[PDB]
């Protein structure tokens, strides 16, 4: 789909991030409000039958 | 396809809306109620016929309901008229798209009846009738025109297309392979039902009425209604004509801001006018605000508008400079009187530490009056070189300058006496120069004081170079252009004293800033308290003076009290003393004096005594462009923590709030801008305070959100800089990875004055407001109009790509933005000119059109691009009495490669100025006088060049100190705009070599020969091109089209279209009328017939001569039809030759072959045709063009020839080609050969039309 | 941290390098399910045969001989479903008439009229006297051209024929 | 190679800047 | 400025529109000067108002006798569409339907409208007066 440039700060330091493994999209579509800044119109899937 | 059609699934699904609450809707429950309706019970065929006949008699009623009796309508409903159109029949002939969408649904729908009607005759099963329904609703788009006629229903046929992959492969695993059929078309079936629900009430919309500025002149009515319909009859006639002649007059005393007032006028009727005059107002200023805000971002509009526009924002400006004038004039000054006596002994105390000698007035005879009136009149006619066509204002100044020149010594008595003596000066006008992103100011000025002022100027600057006024760090200086500036600045980054050394927390902080108001907020009256103490005070008040005078603009007056005046000559002094007085307050006395040093020996440019003084203060680098400010600060971990302290006990920060706020450079990543660290944020809001305290904000101002600081420290790897319009970002080595030392450009390295090694590198861009000034220039040179000719075109946008390269010479390389954006804007320059060729676009064209120079007749393009020249364009041919001869002979080269960088010629300058040092130092000793044996080797090589030590006016350009804040000042007095502002010819020299391109560029075309075939040279019989001339910088649109007409009318540019001109053979691919009226000029009063004619005549006067030695009994001219000369389809022969017993004939072969085996057919009558081509630049070789038109014309049943035994002679007469094939008797080729080369030679006929071409293209030898 | 009516190649998606992506691992769900449209004998031969060894291993002793009987069954089923040949391998008083149509589709003939016979196999298929067959054969026509093949029969009904052919393809 | 300029991002790897740069000798 | 038909010497008359399928250009200036128009320098300006924008066109017996007739055709009491259904209930009689449904059209071809619901006795009337 057509969409609907960030400083470095105390918050985003890589030295404090520990890259173990690779996070992707599907992480974010999963959980969208653990992994998602600004997550404005996501919608809950379902969880498990 | 799968995920395409999930995406129209998942956009159907989002864009869901519950539908809304009606009434049950029944068309036919009401069409059942009617008379005129019957239901009945039918076969689905019968009633899919009807249906289609039905449409079919509805369309041809409405194409014969206009009485179209050309346009024929097919029974498959195609449309197609039976003859060739006129002007009007096509004007009645322009329906409704809405009409051939229904034409193409119709077709769809017979198709779809047609096919079942071919299944119930018997002749194809079901199995072959699902087939043939699958491949209709998938390729509706190929075998319909469908597709042409609504554009949104490109969406219905990809996704038709997408479910025809799919089951495609579900259906082909197993044993099915390849082939034609599934016979699965519901799902091309729905969708296309789905597409007629939404396309049938828009067509019978249609069929339903086919069968049966301005909103402020409303306003206006509206206003003039309720004024006018309230009063009475007796009134009514009265007022219609009373209130329309002042109420133009409101508007215009309200635009010209005079305050309307009239005696003898009622209250209310007054408020209604000051309402209408508001709404007018409040309407007109948002208008002129958003024509402002569509051209600068680039919109296009007409030139009349931004015309209109610049007017209106200059009235605006006007307004808002006599409200604030009339403010100060209202409020006072704005200055205390503690500050203005503060900054007055603070430059007492500067001028006492440095024992500075005032300025005086040149008492009768300076001996050096006569050098600097001289400069003063060449830089008053330095603006008026520019065009040798002036107006009558202007003759006078040129009248007035001439007679300064003539009586030199009553000009200095007079410019004297005005110093002494005037004060009083005429009104200056004003007018605003039109740039798309920000408005400036151009001053008019009386030329009787502007002589006075030219020749104060130069005698100000030259007091000032003399008596040492100005320190070093006050830039720009004469000797150093802006580039040198940022290099000798980092440099001086570079050379300090462990400045990368942050084991200790060390940090370092670069602020660069603006004196926001510099040249408004400076009080005439503090600026001659200021002035008096270096110039004598009749010349401070002659300065003084001249700034308190009115300024005009057409309609408005307005007195000047605050601020100065920019656009005088001396003005630009006034510039930069002031701004040392903004040292003083900056700097402070101290540092300032360990800067500056002793008078009786001062320091360099960004250099010290020692290395103690050097360090002993945080404050170690300086440097001010004329408003820009730019510093550096090193320090150490307890000066930067007690600053931070002294911030945070003012402004304390409990949320960290100044990380939101803080200027960083977003055109590099961000591993490479600034990383915002608490600390370094703190340190650079502690640096910016303390730098702002020091400045009382009544006499200048600095603000954060124009200002930039980059903190280097342990957790910032990298520095940042703007300056002088490059984007600098400055990388330690020992911070970063391994030796590896690639190459490459706008990276500048980075040593140390002692130990020579590599210690930090430096990487240049471009930055974001060059780009858009550079796309604002670009803009406009696209606002030429269609009766511009091409080479001024091209020669503004050299100008300015030469006024880009030459400036950014090393950065371009390194930035790709501004790389893309060279190539985007040249394209649109080369589709300009495509457009004004031809309005249709052409498939391909040549680049050696726009590269070829303009010596060659070109328009002599400069190129910043990848442009390569394809292959069968580099071949070139030749004709001789020996036949044809075919010759072959890659990339244009750029501009960037042909420009010496800024690095490598700083290195040559300081080499060569060295070794002129110590030849000159040898030359002195042995008593002797350096010519140009001792300098030949170093020729051209050197900041400033060499070339201005062997000038004439050395004892001239000498006494010329100050020219170059001068040159960039030029801007605010002459109208047009100034490239090269930062360099002069005369002082600097050349910088740049151009000829290398031109001669690369001729070699790279293939040649001189090779170029000559686009140019219809060979048409004009000239045998040499260094014998000829031009008729007299520009060239002529239709001379250019005319000259370039070999390459332009080309079967490979215009594609499929040609047509045929009627008199000649001429083949026009497109249509061009410029080219056309030149071809009408040129080939007018039947001159194709009459070279034909000609060329029969004299062919059949050799025929008739030498008639024993080929046994000819009897030549015949053929009675020639008079549309024979141009009729190409087929031919018939033109001169007879009847044999006397017999002759031997050979086998068809080429004028120039001579290998002739003849058989025995042996035959009586023999034919001569003549044949006329002219040829383009892909088919001009009139060899296969001879044969092919002698096997097309032999070999087919539509020409006539009386023998079977001839020859066929074709002429080129674009080129000036001659060959022939065929049948040969013996003794005829030579003699033929002698006689087409004595006809190609001296036909009169051909005569006319080579000197007509050498008329209409202007070319003589 | 820091007009085209094809679609392009670079609007694709998934084009993700994981190893767990790639190979996604599709179910064969109890060797029960099957992926509908995609032909069942090819997914019974692309499948894992893993839970075919499940079976095997789990059935009762008696249950194997009820597979065997079962797949009997079913191939019984399909050998009277199959008895839809090619007419190569059958022979002349078994090839019904929706075989001679596919024929006649085969060699791209089509003829107007009624009743239209039967045409020619092969020259040991064929009906002509022997005579003729071994002039036929010493004159070299190994293999007949279709006009021959469709113009021979109707030329022997004695019937009036319109042959719609270009010279060189056998009419003569 | 229908006219079309092409953008220098990419297509330099063995040019430099100074190559291909000449000067001139004194006139005379 | 703008160039006039005087100042192009050499216009000459259009002979034959086209040969062998390519269409010959008339030698003159006159359609070119209906679509568009040249300046004093000789380049040429094009009219744009092509608003429909037009896709395709881009790229090339008596009445008593009548009256006479249907009342031999009916029944009285009985309507003309009532006579079509039962003459129509292939149908018993073909050819009087066929003759019957000719005559209804005749009727409605000169401007009689709604034929189809009227009675034998309204048509004896009408044939009366």
């Amino acid at each position: 789909f057509e969409p609907l440039d960030e400083d470095w700060n105390e918050f985003n330091d890589i030295n404090k991030i520990i890259i173990r493994q690779p996070i992707r999209t599907e992480y974010k579509i999963a959980f969208p409000y653990l992994y998602n800044n600004l997550p404005h119109h996501v919608h809950l899937t379902w969880y498990h039958t | 396809s799968y995920q395409k059609l999930l995406k129209y699934y998942v956009l159907n699904a989002l864009k869901h809306r519950p539908p809304k609450a009606q009434k049950k809707r029944y068309l036919f429950r009401s069409f059942k109620a009617t008379k005129f309706f019957q239901s009945t019970k039918l076969d689905w065929v019968e009633v899919g016929l009807q249906v289609c006949r039905q449409g079919y008699n509805m369309l041809n009623l409405l194409i014969h309901r206009k009485n179209l009796n050309y346009l024929h309508l097919d029974y498959n409903f195609n449309l197609k008229p039976v003859k060739t159109l006129t002007t009007k029949e096509r004007k009645k002939s322009r329906f409704g798209n809405a009409f051939h969408l229904c034409r193409e649904v119709l077709r769809l729908t017979k198709l779809v009846v047609d096919s079942h009607v071919q299944y119930r005759l018997g002749n194809v099963d079901a199995f072959q009738l699902a087939d043939g329904l699958q491949y209709i609703f998938a390729h509706v788009g190929q075998l319909t025109g469908m597709y042409r006629y609504k554009y949104k229903l490109m969406r219905q046929i990809r996704m038709c297309k997408d479910l025809k992959h799919l089951i495609y492969y579900r259906f082909n695993t197993g044993p099915v392979g390849k082939g034609p059929g599934c016979g699965f078309w519901a799902a091309g079936w729905r969708v296309w039902l789905f597409f007629m629900r939404g396309i049938t009430p828009l067509l019978e919309r249609w069929l339903g009425n086919l069968l049966a500025s301005h909103f402020d002149l409303e306003l206006r009515a509206a206003v003039m209604h309720d004024i006018l319909d309230m009063m009475p009859e007796g009134i009514k006639q009265n007022k219609a004509r009373t209130i329309l002649q002042h109420l133009s007059e409101a508007w215009r005393c309200w635009k010209a801001n005079i305050p309307w007032k009239v005696p003898g006028l009622p209250t209310p009727i007054e408020n209604m006018i000051l309402r209408y005059v508001k709404a007018k107002a409040d309407w007109w200023t948002n208008t002129a605000h958003y024509n402002r805000e569509r051209i600068r971002r680039g919109a296009t509009v007409d030139k009349t508008v931004c015309k209109k526009n610049l007017g209106r924002l200059t009235r605006l400006y006007l307004k808002a400079e006599q409200e604030r004038q009339h403010n100060y004039l209202k409020d006072g000054p704005y200055i205390t009187a503690e500050e203005a006596v503060a900054v007055y002994t603070t430059t007492v105390h500067w001028l006492e530490s440095r024992r500075f000698s005032p300025i005086p007035f040149p008492p009768l005879s300076y001996k050096h009056d006569t050098k600097l009136l001289i400069l003063a009149l060449e830089r008053l006619k330095e603006a008026y070189s520019v065009k040798s066509r002036l107006n009558q204002s202007q003759r006078e100044e040129l009248g007035l300058i001439e007679q300064a020149y003539d009586n030199p010594h009553e000009a200095l008595s007079r410019i004297k006496r005005h110093l002494l003596t005037q004060r009083a000066f005429k009104e200056v006008g004003i007018e605003f120069m039109d740039l798309y992103s920000h408005l400036v100011p151009v001053y008019d000025v009386e030329p009787l004081e502007k002589i006075t002022d030219a020749y104060l100027d130069q005698y100000l600057w030259y007091e000032a170079d003399k008596r040492r006024l100005f320190p070093p760090w006050i830039k720009p200086a004469d000797t150093e252009p802006p580039p040198l500036l940022v290099y000798k600045w980092c440099q001086g980054i570079n050379n300090l004293q462990d400045v990368w050394e942050t084991s200790e927390g060390e940090c370092n902080v670069m602020l660069e800033s603006r004196f926001e108001k510099m040249y408004e907020k400076i009080d005439l009256t503090l600026l001659n308290r200021l002035l008096r103490l270096i110039v004598d005070h009749n010349i401070a008040d002659y300065m003084t003076a001249k700034n308190n005078v009115v300024i005009n603009y057409k309609d408005m007056n307005h007195t000047n009290s605050y601020g100065i005046i920019r656009g005088l000559q001396f003005a630009s002094f006034i510039v930069q003393y002031y701004g040392l007085v903004m040292d003083l307050l900056v700097l402070g006395l101290h540092r300032a004096s360990e800067m500056a040093g002793p008078p009786q020996m001062p320091n360099d440019f960004l250099s010290f005594q020692d290395i103690a003084t050097e360090a002993a203060h945080p404050i170690r680098l300086f440097c001010r462009y004329i408003d820009r400010i730019h510093i550096f600060f090193r320090f150490t971990a307890d000066e930067a923590r007690d600053l931070i302290q002294r911030y945070l006990t003012e402004h304390p920060d409990p949320n960290n709030e100044n990380i939101v706020g803080y200027n960083n450079k977003k055109c590099w990543p961000r591993d490479a801008r600034m990383r915002l660290m608490k600390h370094d944020v703190n340190l650079g809001r502690a640096v910016f305070w303390d730098i702002k305290n020091r400045l009382p904000r009544s006499v200048t101002t600095v603000q954060w959100e124009n200002s930039f600081v980059s903190v280097y420290s342990k957790d910032n790897p990298n520095l940042l800089f703007n300056m002088c319009g490059f984007e600098c970002r400055i990388l330690p080595k020992c911070r970063t990875s391994y030796e590896e030392f690639t190459h490459k450009d706008g990276v500048w390295n980075l040593q140390n004055e002692v130990t020579k090694e590599r210690t930090a590198q430096c990487f240049l861009r471009v930055d974001d407001e060059s780009m858009q000034r550079f796309h604002n220039r670009v803009r406009q040179i696209l606002m030429a109009s269609g009766s511009t000719t091409f080479t001024k075109i091209v020669n503004k946008w050299n100008t300015a790509l030469i006024g880009l390269m030459t400036y950014f010479r090393e950065a371009v390389v390194n930035t790709q933005e501004l790389l893309d954006l060279l190539v985007k804007c040249e394209n649109k320059i080369q589709t300009r000119i495509k457009i004004g060729l031809n309005s249709k676009m052409p498939s391909r064209f040549p680049p050696v059109v726009f590269y070829t120079p303009k010596e060659l007749g070109g328009l002599g393009m400069l190129s910043m691009g990848h442009v390569l020249i394809p292959q069968s364009d580099l071949r070139w041919s030749k004709q001789t009495d020996v036949g044809i001869t075919h010759f072959r002979s890659q990339l244009i080269p750029n501009l960037y490669r042909y420009i010496q960088p800024w690095e490598s010629e700083f290195i040559d300058s300081q080499r060569v100025w060295a070794e002129y040092a110590l030849k000159r130092q040898e030359a002195i000793a042995q008593n002797r006088r350096l010519t140009l044996e001792d300098l030949e080797d170093s020729w051209d090589r050197g900041i400033p060049r060499i070339n201005t030590l062997f000038q004439k006016d050395r004892h001239t350009l000498a006494y010329d100190k100050g020219w170059r804040v001068r040159t960039d000042f030029k801007q605010y007095q002459v109208l047009k705009q100034n490239p090269f502002w930062w360099t002069h010819q005369r002082h600097d020299g050349k910088l740049w070599n151009l000829n290398n391109y031109r001669t690369d560029m001729i070699q790279a075309l293939g040649g001189v020969e090779g170029i000559l075939e686009h140019t219809l040279f060979k048409g004009t019989y000239f045998p040499t091109w260094e014998g000829l001339f031009w008729e007299k910088n520009q060239i002529p649109n239709r001379r250019f089209t005319l000259w370039w007409s070999p390459t332009i009318n080309r079967a490979n540019v215009y594609v499929g279209f040609q047509v045929q001109l009627d008199l000649t053979g001429i083949f026009m691919h497109g249509k061009i009328p410029t080219l056309k009226i030149s071809l009408i000029q040129i080939f007018r009063a039947h001159l194709w017939q009459k070279i034909h004619e000609s060329i029969v005549m004299d062919l059949c006067q050799v025929f008739d001569q030498e008639l024993d030695a080929l046994e000819i009994e009897t030549v015949q001219k053929e009675t020639i039809h008079p549309r024979k000369s141009y009729k190409m389809n087929s031919s018939c022969a033109d001169i007879l030759l009847f044999a006397s017993y017999k002759w031997n004939v050979s086998r068809p072969s080429l004028l120039a072959d001579s290998k002739d085996v003849m058989d025995s057919t042996t035959t009586q009558k023999y034919w001569i045709d003549i044949q006329l081509r002219w040829g383009d630049y892909d088919s001009h070789d009139i060899e296969r063009y001879a044969r092919a038109k002698f096997l097309d014309y032999t070999t087919d049943n539509m020409s006539i020839y009386p023998s079977p035994t001839g020859v066929l002679i074709a002429i080129d007469l674009a080129y000036n080609l001659h060959s022939a094939y065929g049948n040969w008797f013996p003794g005829s080729k030579p003699l033929i050969q002698q006689a087409m080369a004595k006809i190609m030679k001296a036909n009169p006929a051909l005569y006319v039309l080579r000197e007509r071409i050498r008329k209409g293209l202007q070319l003589y030898s | 941290y820091l007009f085209v009516f094809e679609w392009d190649a670079s609007e694709d998606t998934s084009i993700d390098y994981n190893p767990l992506y790639k190979e996604r691992h599709q179910v064969q769900l109890l060797g029960r399910g099957f992926i509908a449209g995609i032909d069942l004998k090819q997914q019974k031969r692309e499948q894992s045969r893993f839970y075919g060894d499940l079976m095997e291993k789990r059935r009762t002793l008696e249950e194997k001989e009820q597979e065997e009987a079962r797949l009997r069954k079913l191939r019984k089923k399909e050998a009277k479903q199959r008895w839809d040949r090619h007419w190569s391998q059958k022979k002349l008083d078994e090839m019904t008439d929706r075989d001679w149509r596919i024929f006649r589709e085969d060699y791209s003939i089509t003829t107007k009229g009624g009743k239209i016979p039967n045409p020619i196999r092969s020259w040991k298929d064929s009906s002509l006297p022997p005579h003729i067959l071994e002039v036929i054969d010493k004159c070299g026509y190994k293999e007949p051209t279709p006009i021959q093949r469709q113009a021979i029969p109707i030329g022997l009904q004695n019937r009036d024929i319109i042959g719609v052919a270009e010279t060189g393809s056998g009419k003569t | 190679p229908t006219g079309e300029v092409l953008s220098l991002v990419g297509k330099l790897e063995g040019t430099r800047m100074g190559d291909k740069a000449q000067r001139t000798k004194p006139q005379m | 400025d703008i160039l006039a038909s005087e100042d192009v010497e050499g216009q000459e008359a259009a002979t034959l529109p086209s040969e062998g399928g390519v269409r010959i250009t008339p030698f003159n200036l006159q359609e070119e000067m209906e679509e568009g128009h040249f300046d004093a320098d000789g380049n040429y300006f094009l009219n744009r108002d092509a608003q429909i924008r037009d896709s395709w066109l881009d790229n090339i017996m008596s009445a008593q006798a009548l009256l006479e007739g249907l009342l031999e055709l009916l029944l009285p009491r009985e309507t003309v569409a009532g006579a079509l259904r039962r003459l129509g209930a292939q149908p018993s009689s073909p050819q009087r339907l066929d003759r019957l449904s000719g005559l209804a059209d005749q009727m409605v071809a000169r401007g009689n409208l709604g034929v189809y619901q009227e009675t034998r006795e309204r048509l004896a009337m009408r044939l009366k007066g």
